[PDB]
């Protein structure tokens, strides 16, 4: 859907370019997304959030918002 | 009724923090901390300590004039 129009397929051109340094045709992407299943997905959210030190950035009536080392302590689960 | 989020108002106020595993846990615990202890120390010495300098000087009058008191008197076995 991101790719419908022409500015949106030159912006994905450039910025791919600029990035990848190629265009990443719409098979090869279909192709890597079913490469994922739930073990990956898993695999990966264990790799890059399980107990993960995280940077937080608030603004206004943030009075509640829990201290930064519940929230180090929320980034990871005691039953597992 | 006291929980966070209604407690008090305050605006224009930035935090900034850091990671506990990513600062130490013990920074300058000596460079800085033995200044700030003898700064302390210095503050409140004179404030703490002389009441309880007066009870050592009672202390040791009480328990001498104690003994004194107990020690045998010449003069009331004299003739």
């Amino acid at each position: 859907s991101h790719l419908d129009g022409t500015t949106p397929v030159c912006e994905d051109i450039g910025r791919s370019l600029l990035t990848y340094g190629r265009r990443i045709p719409l098979a090869e992407w279909e192709s890597r997304i079913a490469e994922v299943d739930a073990s990956v997905v898993r695999e990966v959210c264990s790799k890059y959030f399980y107990d993960q030190c995280p940077a937080v950035a608030g603004l206004g009536p943030i009075e509640q918002l829990p201290d930064y080392n519940r929230i180090r302590s929320g980034m990871f689960w005691l039953r597992f | 009724g006291r929980e966070f989020g209604h407690l008090t108002r305050m605006r224009h106020v930035i935090t900034y923090s850091l990671s506990p595993f990513e600062q130490r846990a013990f920074p300058h615990y000596f460079t800085k901390g033995i200044p700030n202890v003898l700064r302390r120390t210095r503050a409140c010495i004179l404030r703490v300590a002389p009441p309880f300098v007066v009870f050592y000087l009672v202390y040791t009058w009480g328990t001498q004039e104690f003994e004194k008191s107990k020690r045998k008197n010449p003069a009331a076995y004299e003739n």
